Formats: C-alpha cells, structure tokens, sequence
C-alpha cells in the first residue's frame, strides 16, 4: 500500500520540476517557464493531500533543506505520526540516475542546483497551513524558511521568478493577523516586513526583471491601505517605476486597482476614475477573481458620486450582479435626488460593510455632495432659474447659501454656469459647438498615437513566437 | 459588471490553467471574496421584480424614473378639472 | 511604520538634534527611501554649513538616496 | 527639567514653556537614546518612554500658543504610532485627545486638505471607532462645508469656536484667513462685477478697507464702485503665455503633422 504509492508520487515530483528548472536556463523567455509552475502548483498540493500528506514529507528530504524538515514534521504528529509509514527506499532514494535527483551533485554539494525545485517543495507545506490558518507563529516559521534560500543558493533572474510566489504568503499572513487583532508581535515585525520588501525593489531594478518589481510593489501598497498609515501611500506613488514588459495582465488590474484608491484621497477623482476602469481592462475573471472584481464595481460608484455626476439607475441593473451592490444603488439615489435624510438612515445601516471596504472615509465628502450634485439635475434642467426657486426645491436658507454652493462647485467644474447677481437668477453657461473649436483636434490627437504604437509592436511578435517553438522539442 | 463587463474579460484574456493561479493571487491578496461577504453579513439580497423590466438584474433595459411611483394617472386626472377652474375662475 | 520620527529631527533647529537625525538615518538608508525623501533637503542644507562636521554624513547619505530611486 | 516644562504648562505660563524649549530638545535626545523606538517592548521600556513622550506632549501644545509650527508637526511624528501600537500599551494621556484634534486644524489652514483627508483614515481606526469622539468632529465639520461649498456654515462654525477654548481659538483666525483666500478663487468665473458692498458680505469683512485691499490683491479695479474680475484673469493668461511649457501643450498643426508623416516613415 503506502510504500508503494508515496515511493512512485516523490520520485515523479521531482522529475517535472527538474525539467521546467532545464527550461528557464536555456536563454530568456521568462513567461512561459512561470507558467508551468502556475499549472503545476495546484495540482501538486492536490495529489500530495490524497493518500496522506506525509507524500510531500518524502519530497522535502528528497531536497538538500536548511530547516525545512523541523516544520513538515510537526504538522505529522499532530494528526497522529505519519514518519513510520513514509520510511527510507520510498522517501530517500538519490539512486544513480537524475529523476530522483541527480546523484554527482548530491554527494559534492557545492554545484548543486536544487534551488527552484526546493523553493517550489516549501510553498506546497506553506498552502497547506494557510488552509487551515494558523497566525503568528506561522508568520515566523514561513519567514525563516524563505531567507535562507536566496543565500545558499546564488541569485539569478530565474531564481526570483519562483521566489516571488515565496514573498505573497509572507506579507498576506502577516497582513490578516494584524487586521484580526494589534499584538506586540505585529508592531514589530509590521518594521521588518516593510522594508525587506522594498530592499529586493532596487535589486530588481539591477536585476532587469520586470515580474519580480511589480510583485513586492502590490504587497506594499496593501498595507497602507489595511492600516490606514496612506500618507505613505502618496509617497509611494511620487515614484513611478511600475515596468509592463514581464508583468502579467492579472497585475496589471491589481495596480490599477489600489492606486485607484490613493488618488481617490489626494482628492483627485478625475485619475481615480480612469485607473478603475483600466483596471477590469487588464483584468481577466473566470471565478478566481470573482471578490476582486465585486469590488471593482463598487470603488467606481464612488468615484463617480464624488466628481459630482450621478451614474443611472440603469447602471446597476445592466450590471450582471446586484447581489453586494445593493448599498450602492442606493447610494447613486439618495444623491440624486439632493436628500439628507436618505443618506443617513443607509450610511448607519450598512457601517460594517462601509467600514471593511474602505468607502466609509469617502462617504463623510459624500455627505457633502448631496447637495452638490442636488444642484446639479436643477441648473441642467432650467437654464435660467431664479436663486429662490433653488431655495424652493433643495429647502435651503437663503439666497445667498445657494451662490456659495455653486460658486465652489464651478471651479471644480462641477455646474459649468456663471450667477448674476444683479438680474437675480443663476445662467448655466453653453457647451456651444465645440466642431467649430479645436477641441476635436485634441481627442484625435490621443487615438492617432495609440495606433501608430500598435503597427510597430506586431512586427516584433511575428518573430516572437518563432524562437519559442524552436527552442521547444519536437512534436 | 459595471463598464466593461465579466464577457468582455473572459473572451479577451482567456481563461487558463495558466491564468487562475495569478487570479487567486488578486483575490487573496485584496483578502477573500466579497460576492460572500453581503448574503452571510446582511441575511438579504439585490433587488426584485416590481413591474418586470424595471428592477432585478436583467438584460431587460430599464427606465430612469424606475423608482419613482406611477402617479401620474392621478396627476394628469387633477390637471384637467384645475385647469378649468383657474381659466374659468 | 513609517520615517515619521527620523524625518522630524532634522527639522528641530537646536543643533544637537540634527547631528542625530543623520545617526538613526545612516542605518536605514537603503531599507527606507520612498519615506525618507521629504527632508532628503534638509540633508543637504547641513553640507553648506562648514560649522557642521557632518557635511560628511551628509554627502554619504545624500548619495545612496538617488541609486536607491534607480538614478 | 523634563518635569519643569510640564508644571510651566498648568501655571498658565506659556513663555516659560517656550524658553524652555533649547534646553529640552538636547535631553529629548538622550530620551531616543534610552529607547530602542519601537521594535521590542518591554515593561521597563514603557517607565523609559514616560520620560521620552512627556516632553512632547507639553512641548507640542505650548508650540501652539508660540507661534512654532516646525515644532508642534516635529513633536506629533514622533509621538503617533506609541498610541496607535497595541490598542494602547499605555502611552496614553488625557492630553492626547487634544494634539489629535488641533493637529487636523492645521494641516486644512495650510490647505494640504490632501493630507487631511489622509490623516483621517488613520485616526478612524485609532480612536474614531473605539473610544468615539477627542473632538475630532470640529475639524471633520469644517471640511464639509468647504467640501459642500457653503462658507456661511463654516464662518458660523468659525465664529463660535472663538468662544470656546480648546485652543480652537489659536487656529480660528487662521483658518479665517484661509478661508478668505478660497472664496476669491471661486468668485471669479461666478461675477464679472460686483458692487464693493456686496463683496463686502460674501468675503466677510468688517471694513471696506480690507475690502478693497483683498480686491487689489487679485487685481480689480475698484473703479466705478464696482470690482472687475475679469481683469486679473487677463494677466494669468499672458503668463502662460510667455512661458515654453503652454505652447507644445496646445500642439500646433505644423508639429502634429510632421511627427504623424515620421511614424508612418520610419
């Protein structure tokens, strides 16, 4: 029975890593070798899981370990010792022949090349904790894994690639304990984490590999916006140095997706707006990313409220789920129609979820643009109206609280209007005719660019391609 | 789903075994799904039918007034009769 | 944590304390530098003065800033 | 010494405090140099930080009344993430409360709102959302109204804040000055013209010597009693103008065509 099948499942673990290791190492094509891995490692953790898990135990002695060994083991005895069932011939076999392992590197240990395959075996164990969670220690134990492997094994470009996988699980544990509960613990090591983190960055830019950067850039910017410590977030985001060579279109989104947020509290809600929507353009969806991308829709009905321009009603119907933008829709209402009361009794009612989402900072302004936006269906809708009658409709104080609003509101170009203040009524100003202007000119200018630009890139993926299938043997 | 919709993204950036490992990594890191966050939290869901081709989600195009009660037989009702008693008045 | 405390000493106009400002800097240069980037002037006012003896300090910390950046 | 800034503080005696001061920042030093700032706790570490934040506590409110901004922003970095840390580890202070809330009046004088808004998200998790309110609602209320863009709200608020002492006092005239600033910026796309009375009312001002003098700084006439908006909004224009940072913004059409025929002729 078990000596058998675990001595089979080691022995074809390390032979289909040993090959994607082979791949990488013959000239750069940095993407599809990643790829692999990606694939790979759900299955991986889903054979080891059936079977007992003591599967990857064999695979973890089948690797020349710093520490690995002490951490699998515990997990072992826990579910009551599983090291009598997963014995030597069938958990340690470097034989003669490289599938196991090749044996000439193994006894003289200073040519060994083992490195991505045992970055690949700590993820597997790593997974299988995060499953079950486990906090705290758990944020030690993974972090004294993953130091030493960039230093007993020499630093490539290749070596990042598997080992920015390694970096996620670190920052992600860490990140859910702190915003489970403050610890003295979490104060500290909030220190480390910040800054290991931005010490690979330039080391990545030395590097010239561009996977690598984008990954320790949107595991930065996360934590400033769990704890709310975004006056460094700004900072950050001074700097462009985001590449789009190497990086995959899934990062792509999750950039776009946070810095929608920081440029969001600058006050800016005219590049907020723009980077959300050119978030879901990169972003792909299946499933997997079916809680990113719920959120993706709720960030920009914000943004939208806050420049002062509704979205529709139709907005949320012709949006495939309604089923958590429920709030929101009642959101684009409640300012809509210039109502007080409405937005009270909503903001109370849905606090919790306003509060995790972080939304809740954006709706104290948005309290402020009910009336701001409640003048705004009003002015479009009569071109002249007096300053009483918008004290009429929108129950406000005097004549002269109406010109305040709307005064403020036009340098910010909300209205685009001008009040007249000795014939006593407010004038929204014309668009005109903008095809008589030079206007046209600049929206072309944009358009012309972007195709020029896609010409040019296709001549170069021609050859692509080509070099690939070359490379790949024969079929 | 909003501007730009979940066809849009799956038929442009196609859905592959390749792909799903750096999907879960967007959604782990953001921190778990918030599809599940509202039907557990709220103990209610999105919006129902009122009329059909109102309100609910659907591919059904919508009114902008859709929230706004009818009325408006009354309305045109009472406007007959006051216009008579301000001409004739 | 943020640079909060390390930029806020240099600024503080009594002598003593922008002597030490550079001291806790000096160690996280290379570990903070998208935070320690606000008083980035503040370092290089102190090499004008000749009254200082940390126009070294100044320079050696002022360097690693802009390679840190990528320039 | 660290003891006498804060007696100085109670007595009432705010320029005591004040000469004081160079004195205190050399043994602020030696206060760092007991702790290890924040990256392991201890318990005898807390008995070394009471000596550490007790200078800035006191030494931060009495910059307020000095006129020594530089210093009250320096005292609040270092202070902030000890009670932040832990939900307290204590590092806590009845004095705390009022540091938060004139610390957010600051920034919004200064017109970095952009910070303000930043600050915010953190103070909400501090103490927002545990212990209520520190009288973080005055600052929060102000920028509403500005947000809003109704400025009788906010003088009202202004107004009466001045009869109230938290050391709201020391930051209303500022952010009466800043406030004056503002509406002109929105005032000029509104009137082309206003009587010198009525801008009077809208600017709030008391004589219509700081009327005028407020007008001529935006350069308007205040000829024919009647200001003229239109005329500093000339100037601006002629500026840009000069400038070689306006005329490749615009793109002209000899530049637009000959950079598109290079593309295709590469």
């Amino acid at each position: 029975l078990h000596h058998s099948e675990k001595k089979y499942a080691e022995e074809d673990q390390v032979q289909e890593l040993l090959k994607v290791l082979n791949e990488i190492s013959k000239t750069t094509l940095t993407l599809d070798p990643r790829y692999i891995w990606r694939s790979l490692k759900d299955l991986s953790s889903l054979r080891n899981q059936e079977l007992l898990n003591a599967e990857t135990l064999c695979f973890t002695v089948n690797v020349l370990y710093p520490d690995s060994s002490s951490f699998k083991k515990n997990l072992l005895k826990f579910i009551t010792s599983n090291h009598k069932s997963s014995v030597p011939g069938s958990a340690e076999l470097r034989n003669s022949y490289p599938a196991s392992f090749y044996s000439v590197n193994t006894e003289k240990k200073t040519i060994e090349v083992t490195a991505e395959i045992n970055c690949f075996m700590h993820l597997l164990v790593q997974l299988f904790l995060w499953d079950s969670k486990e906090l705290e220690q758990l944020v030690e134990f993974n972090r004294k894994v993953v130091i030493p492997n960039l230093l007993c094994y020499y630093n490539l470009r290749s070596l990042n690639l598997i080992n920015a996988k390694l970096w996620f699980y670190i920052y992600l544990s860490h990140e859910t304990l702190a915003r489970s509960s403050e610890e003295i613990n979490s104060d500290n090591q909030n220190i480390i984490l910040r800054s290991t983190m931005m010490k690979f960055l330039k080391i990545a830019s030395l590097k010239h590999d561009n996977e690598t950067k984008a990954m320790l850039i949107n595991l930065i910017l996360r934590d400033f916006l769990n704890n709310g410590e975004v006056d460094s977030a700004s900072d950050f985001i001074s700097k462009l140095e985001y590449p789009h060579t190497d990086v995959s279109s899934s990062l792509e989104a999750r950039y776009f997706f946070y810095l929608s947020k920081i440029n969001a509290i600058q006050l800016d809600y005219s590049t907020a707006n723009e980077y959300i929507i050119a978030a879901i353009r990169k972003a792909p969806h299946n499933s997997k990313s079916l809680g990113f991308l719920q959120q993706s829709n709720k960030l920009h009905c914000c943004i939208q409220l806050l420049m002062g321009d509704i979205p529709e009603l139709s907005f949320f119907h012709q949006s495939n789920m309604q089923k958590s933008l429920l709030p929101y829709y009642h959101l684009t209402k409640a300012v809509k129609l210039g109502d007080l009361k409405k937005f009270t009794s909503t903001i109370t009612k849905y606090k919790q979820l306003l509060l995790k989402d972080d939304t809740y900072q954006l709706c104290v302004r948005l309290r402020s643009n009910v009336i701001k936006t409640g003048i705004r269906i009003i002015s479009l809708t009569y071109k002249k109206i007096s300053l009483r009658d918008i004290c009429l409709k929108l129950n406000l104080d005097s004549e002269q609280t109406v010109e305040y609003m709307v005064s403020r509101a036009i340098r910010d170009g909300v209205i685009e209007a001008k009040i007249n203040h000795e014939d006593g009524f407010i004038e929204t100003t014309e668009l005109l005719n903008i095809y008589d202007s030079e206007d046209p000119q600049q929206v072309f200018d944009e358009r012309i660019k972007f195709a020029n630009q896609l010409h040019d890139e296709y001549l170069v993926s021609m050859r692509y391609p080509e070099d690939k299938k070359t490379q790949q043997n024969e079929k | 789903m909003s501007t730009d919709v979940a066809a849009a993204q799956a038929q442009s950036k196609i859905d592959l075994t390749k792909k799903k490992n750096e999907e879960i990594n967007k959604k782990s890191l953001e921190e778990d799904d918030e599809f599940e966050d509202f039907p557990i939290d709220t103990w209610a869901n999105g919006e129902t039918i009122k009329s059909n081709a109102v309100t609910q989600t659907n591919i059904w195009e919508e009114n902008w007034d859709d929230v706004e009660v009818d009325d408006d037989f009354t309305n045109e009702l009472k406007a007959e009769l006051d216009r008579y008693k301000r001409e004739n008045q | 944590t943020t640079a909060a405390p390390l930029l806020a000493l240099l600024r503080e106009n009594q002598d003593s304390v922008k002597t030490y400002a550079l001291e806790s800097i000096n160690n996280v240069v290379d570990q903070l530098w998208s935070e320690i980037s606000n008083e980035l002037p503040d370092i290089e006012a102190l090499y004008d003065d000749d009254t200082f003896s940390d126009r070294e300090m100044a320079a050696l910390i002022a360097s690693k800033v802009y390679y840190n950046l990528g320039e | 010494l660290t003891k006498s800034l804060s007696i100085a503080f109670e007595n009432g005696d705010y320029a005591a405090c004040e000469k004081l001061l160079p004195p205190i920042k050399i043994e602020l030093i030696k206060n760092n140099l007991l702790i290890p700032d924040l990256s392991i706790q201890n318990d005898i570490y807390l008995n070394d930080l009471m000596i550490t934040k007790r200078i800035l506590e006191v030494g931060a409110l009495a910059s307020i009344q000095t006129f020594n901004f530089d210093s009250f922003e320096n005292y609040f970095n270092q202070l902030k993430p000890y009670y932040f840390s832990n939900n307290h580890k204590l590092s806590e202070s009845d004095k705390k409360s009022k540091l938060i809330s004139l610390y957010l009046l600051n920034l919004l004088s200064q017109n970095n709102t952009t910070k303000f808004h930043s600050e915010l998200q953190y103070l909400d998790k501090h103490i927002k959302n545990l212990e209520d309110d520190s009288l973080l609602s005055y600052p929060i209320k102000l920028d509403r109204w500005l947000m809003e863009g109704s400025y009788q709200k906010a003088w009202d608020l202004l107004q009466s804040g001045s009869q109230n002492i938290s050391e709201f006092d020391s930051f209303t005239d500022i952010l009466k000055s800043a406030i004056r600033d503002e509406i002109a910026k929105n005032t000029e796309l509104s009137y082309d013209f206003l009587p010198l009375s009525n801008i009077k009312a809208l600017l709030f001002f008391n004589n219509e010597k700081e009327t005028e003098k407020f007008a001529l700084e935006r350069n308007w006439p205040i000829v024919n009693s009647k200001v003229y908006f239109n005329n500093q909004s000339k100037e601006k224009a002629d500026y840009e103008d000069e400038m070689m940072h306006e005329e490749d913004q615009k793109t002209n059409i000899i530049e637009k065509a000959m950079d598109y025929a290079i593309s295709i002729e590469n």
